[PDB]
RNA sequence: UUGCCUCCUAAAAUGUAACGGAGGCGCCCAAAGGUUCCCUCAACCUGGACGGCAAUCAGGUGUUGAGUGUAAGUGCACAAGGGAGCUUGACUGCGAGACGGACAUGUCGAGCAGGGACGAAAGUCGGGACUAGUGAUCCGGCACCUCUGAGUGGAAGGGGUGUCGCUCAACGGAUAAAAGGUACCCCGGGGAUAACAGGCUGAUCUUCCCCAAGAGUCCAUAUCGACGGGAUGGUUUGGCACCUCGAUGUCGGCUCGUCGCAUCCUGGGGCUGGAGCAGGUCCCAAGGGUUGGGCUGUUCGCCCAUUAAAGCGGCACGCGAGCUGGGUUUAGAACGUCGUGAGACAGUUCGGUCUCUAUCCGCCGCGCGCGUCAGAAGCUUGAGGAAACCUGUCCCUAGUACGAGAGGACCGGGACGGACGAACCUCUGGUAUACCAGUUGUCCCACCAGGGGCACGGCUGGAUAGCCACGUUCGGACAGGAUAACCGCUGAAAGCAUCUAAGCGGGAAACCUCUUCCAAGACCAGGCUUCUCACCCUCUAGGAGGGAUAAGGCCCCCCG
RNA sequence: AAUUCCUUGUCGGGUAAGUUCCGACCUGCACGAAUGGCGUAACGACUUCUCAACUGUCUCAACCAUAGACUCGGCGAAAUUGCACUACGAGUAAAGAUGCUCGUUACGCGCGGCAGGACGAAAAGACCCCGGGACCUUCACUACAACUUGGUAUUGGUGC
RNA sequence: AAAACACAGGUCCGUGCGAAGUCGCAAGACGAUGUAUACGGACUGACGCCUGCCCGGUGCUGGAAGGUUAAGAGGACCCG
RNA sequence: GUCAGGUAGAGAAUACUAAGGCGUACGAGUGAACUAUGGUUAAGGAACUCGGCAAAAUGCCCCCGUAACUUCGGGAGAAG
RNA sequence: GAGUGAGAAUGCAGGCAUGAGUAGCGAUUAGGCAAGUGAGAACCUUGCCCGCCGAAAGACCAAGGGUUCCUGGGCCAGGC
RNA sequence: AGCGAAAGCGAGUCUGAAUAGGGCGUAUCCACACAAGAGUGUGUGGUGUAGUGGUGUGUUCUGGACCCGAAGCGGAGUGAUCUACCCAUGGCCAGGGUGAAGCGCGGGUAAGACCGCGUGGAGGCCCGAACCCACUUAGGUUGAAGACUGAGGGGAUGAGCUGUGGGUAGGGGUGAAAGGCCAAUCAAACUCCGUGAUAGCUGGUUCUCCCCGAAAUGCAUUUAGGUGCAGCGUCGCAUGUUUCUUGCCGGAGGUAGAGCUACUGGAUGGCCGAUGGGCCCCACAGGGUUACUGACGUCAGCCAAACUCCGAAUGCCGGUAAGUCCAAGAGUGCGGCAGUGAGACGGCGGGGGAUAAGCUCCGUGCGUCGAGAGGGAAACAGCCCAGAUCGCCGGCUAAGGCCCCUAAGCGUGUGCUAAGUGGAAAAGGAUGUGCAGUCGCGAAGACAACCAGGAGGUUGGCUUAGAAGCAGCCACCCUUGAAAGAGUGCGUAAUAGCUCACUGGUCAAGUGAUUGUGCGCCGAUAAUGUAGCGGGGCUCAAGCACACCGCCGAAGCCGC
């Protein structure tokens, strides 16, 4: 990918759904995304439009005022709060004579610049190749000044000229072959991703997947609960790959905490099909931890966006994760006084600051009931000579305290079914 | 989409023309320069274009006054 | 972009290109010129009413960092830098010498006279500190002339001196006066110059590798390997234009293949987060195979079924003197867009002649002559090649090992199969142009009956042979040896250890045999046997030239 | 959409599969009402698809008769030709070698066939470019035709 | 060989009669031995529902009160 | 341009034939490959293919019956 | 004093080579036999069979060609 | 007899106020003098002035202008027998189907409308011959045919086809319009004529010998493949070392290099560090802690084509001395005559590029080819040696070679090589050897090995499911100093085992790490067939490094 000069940006949108408050929230979200990507928001405006214009996405008068304001502000970058077409952007650029992009372009740029591993780097690269695929003919610069780019001649018999297919068709063929190879690669690495956790889910153990829109967890909850410090940030879309740890109850059974990358509303429908890591992880997860901010202007918007994405993937993959418990964190920030408004209709709203915080005792005590569904529930009496009667009765996972007796000891705890099925004797 | 440069000026033939220990006639253009990079010594005058030209026959020599390099024309002293 | 000026590029004289790097000019000054004289800034401290830190004035500290009308460079503090008085040399006639120089241009000039200016009185001034601020020639304007005046006198007109008229800016300025289309195209040229391919480089691309931050429920290396770095191949996009424009026919498809392994399966190994089954990686391994269709010309790709697979690539993006022409890529036509329009689309849609008797090599067979040391024949070895090499399902082993269980083996055998190839016609089936039969029309055999010629053998139902596949039989091996990956034994160098340095070994569809075929033109021209093995004339005996000859072969003849 | 580059727009039909096709939604790059807009019965050697039968188009090809081809006899050309008792691999070369270097292979001469090459034959490349043309277009220049206005001779006379 | 052309049906423009248009330097001719229900030119192309707005620019038609404008009447001044 | 027979045929098409005219001008063999023309083909019937290109199939006369649509004519020889 | 020197201009005219004794010998009718002329016969003649056309490959005209029509002689040229 | 434009003058004249500067002639020279020597002038007396007409040669002017070659322009005419349309007059369209108006009957409705009933045989009607076209397909595609045939195909009573005879004729015709056709050609026909059109373009240009011998550069160009001039070549005329090389001497440079406290810029870390913010008392009085920021300074260390306090080597200009001096066949000036004005590669400094390209543009008294043979390079223009007058059956040599091809050595000695490296190659790793130094131990037998050594409170640590030497943890001042540590790593979840920082008796030299000295390994890896020494072969060197001996080696030198 290619990164150019930033920090001089304008924002254009059309408010065709929701209310003025929602349009403003979308504008603010775009502003925050641009800020994180490394831009300085100068002016962002929304037009009350039923549907975007098929020429400039804004309209003639809107484009005029945008030209005026951008010329006065000395910026050269425009950002549309949506998914514009090559036709839209061609006019939107011819009207201003400065670079133009949209929110999906911004998100692909930030993903590309935040990518950590070759895996995600290739995923994001494929996303941007497939977004730029339509602009072969749509690339007016590629298909302009091209008089005589090929052999515009014919004849009966010997021609000797070998553009047997239109130059544009050859370009389409080559880019299609490149994209096919990349798709084959991203499908191939499915097996690599699988074998990486192959050991996991073989020895069945509860898996709690931490889900949340972007800027919700940013691995902060992971670092706070498990105790393992990983890349945690207040910026957006910082955790680019998942990570599991050992955190659990006092019980020896591990509760593998599955990290999840953020999910921004209104995805560009290019990563939801490429970045399969988190999707597969939530598919195979046993419990779900839904992260929410208690000081946001509309937490319910993100809540339902996440719920919708989850339901879509669930119906797509033929699964059903019943356990779905939410948690309204970011209350220690004290930046939201709608705490009563949230609590009057949303239980399990424990409080943790944006980056730090505590008070997850109630969280854990309420979450355990949904994962501590073991079937052991077997007691036994070990005889005088314990000897080797310590292997899986004490040196195991979910092992509990018990009483003591002269004839060895009455172990009133629970022994795992697969580990110790019948080895014990009452 | 081009280059903004590509043109210069015909290089005027600057540079000292007659060197030390060289017989010179009266009026010969000793040195052509732009700044007074060679102040006019004795029997040598500075023209309009800051150039050095002899005034009397003889041979050219290069000398230095206080913080300046100049040219002089020593006579011939014919036998 | 086209002229001119400045620096670098530019390689310490000059000069020096690039569609190389940064900029300026097509001026402004009647004072910003000439001369006489005077003075020295930029910055800093001590004081403020502003006056900011900083507007003015003093003391200084301060030696060129300010400023030089205009870009930059060269110079200027001795001043070209700042201030002031007078003045107009911002002259006339010239001007030895010159620099630069294709030519035309351009630039400097001591010094003489006239009449000046400034200075005390020598002295300086023929514009601007220099380098750009401009345009030749022709043809005409304007003023002066002590030039000429088509017989004379004049006058007109001509001549000269001074000077004016061009973004002639494509700026050495072909006209005083000039824009486009050609896919209707034509002609002379070019591989000096493109599209296709070939060639060079490998930016781009493909396959990796190099230390490893982190991921991988702990753990960097079981598996990924970020940031960065080093390469291989030249199959993509590419860059150069080196052969080809007195033609190298261009994509896909079809036929045919040959080759590399960077291996899709099949075959051998190590690690695995390999309990078993399942699998995942990396090493060796190119012998064989690697499906059939819908879509679109499509290569690709998606989808439906399978199987082990439906591998990637080169060979002019293999193959058009082998084929089709789907669209590419002519002439027709229309839609949307651009052009006022001819026309264009680097958009879409319909339709649009695909030539050639194989000379040489090349390849598949076929022969004739000669050779393999008397002339022949029979049977063969085999130097060397060629052909082929695929594999699935199920039963037992064994519900056995393993695994609490779910599930479920390895190695072994046994049967049946998919594709491919060879052979054959006994079976099935196809074909059958003199077979048999039924039959339509017509004409003929005098005529009825019975027959024949023609009509695709007239048509129709059969049809032996031959040929053939849809049919039948068979092959893919078992076995030996040396190895690749890998696995071990004795063992010092290095009293130990070590798969290695000397050795011994196991080790795969790879390799050589084993299978089939060709094969002594295998010039090392082969081996074992059998057949007549004998004779005459000429040059003048030295080897030859003829003669009929032996076995045998051939010719012709009946033939397959 | 003969109009849509994105684009195989999205949904529903057709097949097991539909970048072609039909019905819809419409975000019409770049529909549009006499350069006519939307339908339209019949018609079309126009284009696109779908269905029944049909069949060697195909799985997958086989056999048979003719003109051929081939043998024989007769008559008897041509396009092409610098040459010749014209091999292959690796190369090197004007970068693709029968003709050059190293090696491998090959008895002399033909017959029938296959078409990889001899950058094979034919057409001094229609393509691209340079120069010359040609034809056509126009708010390129300069002219003319044609049309158009006035003066002027034909053309003269009485009044205000 | 077609979707292109033509086509019957439409609309507009011009033509008042040796009409316009066309051939022709001209004569003359076709137009037409016709006469606006005709002829010529332009576009569209049976038939049904219809052709929405705009005369800004260029064309076409027609104009009065004005401005520019060649040829000729003109005969001041100057000069030879 | 004029004659236009006989049979079946609706027919000047088609098949064979009347009179008439020709075997027309390189031939003889030969089951090579392969090409043109035909012919035939098991089982499936377009799976080849760009595309049913070609090839194949119905085809004639008489009876019934004949759709949406339609300008009321047609579609239509529908189809069966 | 020269029309003064060829090896080339895809040069020009004449004669010749290889390709080569190869292709080809001009359709969807087809010939055969006996005899004869002849020295020489597949193609000539006669006889006898078979086949082809028979809204013609028959018959008669126009234009077109112009002596080809027939009799008698010839086979150097032409009939592939 | 020349000067100016001219009048006009005259060896002077023009410019000119100028008897003063210049331009032009007084052919040219000799001697004399006078000022000067600023480049010499002025004069005086003598020599005195060479052009023109034929003629050849070489060029150039106008004519065709060395020859061939277009497309096309214009004048005059020929074409409508093909084809387009039209006009006059004839002809043709087999056969089978459909039923419109029209006409009379009835039901019908006051009456109409309509419904049928029979005749009717039209319609740019239907099927389909002749006929006219050419939609598909196969053939043909040096054909039978310069446009056809076999099969199918459309119309086939009309806008029909066709005969006969006429008209429309080239900037014109005609055109159901396709840039169609107009006699096999039509984006402007055909034949003659201008005409031998023109070509900045292609091709060709014929006998010999001798001498000399280029450039592909600069400038300008409606110019970039052309052309003028310049340079370079050649012949003549004159100068005759003035050329060139070397030495010495006098010179300016600002490049390479180098520096930044010497200017301008970028920037590596420290020192005091105000200047501002925090909090500061929230008073703006008022005191500074200050991870903040701390200028300018300062310590050290850098970098730059458009920075230079400095600054070379070459190069260059000049003076001088020699050298070559039977010749470099030098330089300079003037003519006769061109080509040249597409360069390429190699070394060097560069630009563009990715500091890639056999890439492109540059400078290089640098080279070669170009224009150049010979030997080495495998063949190979740009590489190395070397510039071919000819012959020789002579020799010595350069580069390169010396096992066979292939001429010369399987040379002599000292070492390395294990990889066939040699006889491709990177980042990286690495107990190979060749060889330098160096470490505490240390010929006490060092060290290894055999060795008695198996929980010290040793189940502590954080803790109690045990923390069971021992999951792991932050410490080992721990010894009759024996060779063991709250025992760490091999293992035990728990014991249990034994190594590890470590050992007495056996008593027999190594033990780590550098230079890695040069050589080695891999890394290493495309497709027709060894294919990365020419091959065979080579380590019993025929490989590598160093010494010495020789020999072959060309068209070079020498000998005749």
């Amino acid at each position: 990918y290619r990164q150019l000069r930033l920090e001089r940006v304008v924002l254009v949108g059309v408010w065709t759904e929701g209310s003025a408050a929602d349009a403003e929230a979308s504008l603010a979200e775009l502003a925050a995304l641009a800020e994180t990507a490394g831009s300085e928001v100068l002016e962002g405006l929304i037009q009350r439009r039923d549907k975007p214009d098929p020429s400039t996405y804004i309209g003639s008068g809107k484009a005029a005022e945008l030209r005026e304001v951008v010329l006065a502000t000395g910026a050269d970058t425009v950002i549309c709060d949506g998914e514009l077409s090559p036709a839209q952007l061609n006019a939107l650029e011819k009207a201003v004579k400065v670079k133009v992009i949209d929110r999906t372009a911004l998100i692909l740029d930030i993903f590309a610049q935040h990518a950590t591993s070759r895996e995600g780097k290739a995923q994001v690269s494929l996303a941007q190749m497939e977004y730029m695929l339509p602009r072969l003919r749509g690339w007016g610069e590629s298909m302009s000044r091209q008089a005589g780019g090929r052999a515009g001649g014919a004849g009966g018999g010997v021609g000797t000229r070998g553009p047997g297919e239109t130059k544009i068709e050859t370009d389409r063929r080559r880019i299609r072959e490149r994209m096919a190879k990349l798709r084959r690669e991203i499908r191939d690495m499915k097996k690599i991703r699988d074998t990486q956790r192959g050991s996991r889910r073989r020895s069945e153990i509860p898996s709690v997947a931490i889900v949340g829109y972007t800027n919700a967890g940013k691995s902060s909850l992971l670092n706070a609960l498990t105790g393992a410090g990983v890349l945690v940030e207040n910026a957006l879309f910082a955790t680019l790959e998942p990570t599991t740890r050992r955190g659990e109850f006092e019980d020896g059974r591990p509760f593998v905490l599955t990290d999840t990358v953020g999910f921004v509303r209104h995805l560009p429908t290019q990563l939801v099909e490429a970045f399969r890591s988190t999707l597969e992880e939530v598919v195979d997860a046993d419990l779900l931890i839904h992260v929410v901010d208690g000081s946001d202007v509309n937490p319910l918007a993100q809540i339902n966006a996440v719920r919708t994405v989850i339901n879509e993937v669930v119906a797509e993959y033929d699964i059903a994760p019943p356990p779905e418990l939410l948690v309204v964190n970011k209350i220690d920030a004290a930046t939201g006084v709608g705490l009563a408004q949230l609590r009057r209709a949303l239980p399990d709203a424990v409080f943790v600051s944006a980056r730090t915080g505590d008070g997850l005792d109630k969280l854990r005590s309420r979450m355990g009931e949904l994962v501590e569904s073991t079937d052991a529930t077997v007691d036994v009496t070990i005889p005088y000579d314990r000897g080797d009667l310590v292997a899986r009765v004490h040196t195991d996972g979910h092992v509990d305290a018990t009483e003591h007796t002269d004839a060895g000891t009455r172990i009133k705890a629970r022994v795992p079914a697969p580990l110790a099925a019948t080895l014990r004797e009452y | 989409s081009s280059s903004r440069n590509g043109r210069d000026s015909a290089a005027q033939r600057l540079g000292v023309k007659r060197f030390g220990g060289q017989v010179v006639k009266a009026g010969e253009i000793l040195v052509r320069q732009r700044g007074t990079h060679f102040h006019p010594g004795v029997n040598v005058g500075r023209g309009g274009d800051d150039t050095l030209f002899a005034l009397a026959p003889g041979a050219v020599e290069f000398g230095a006054k206080r913080g300046r390099k100049t040219v002089n024309i020593v006579p011939v002293a014919r036998p």
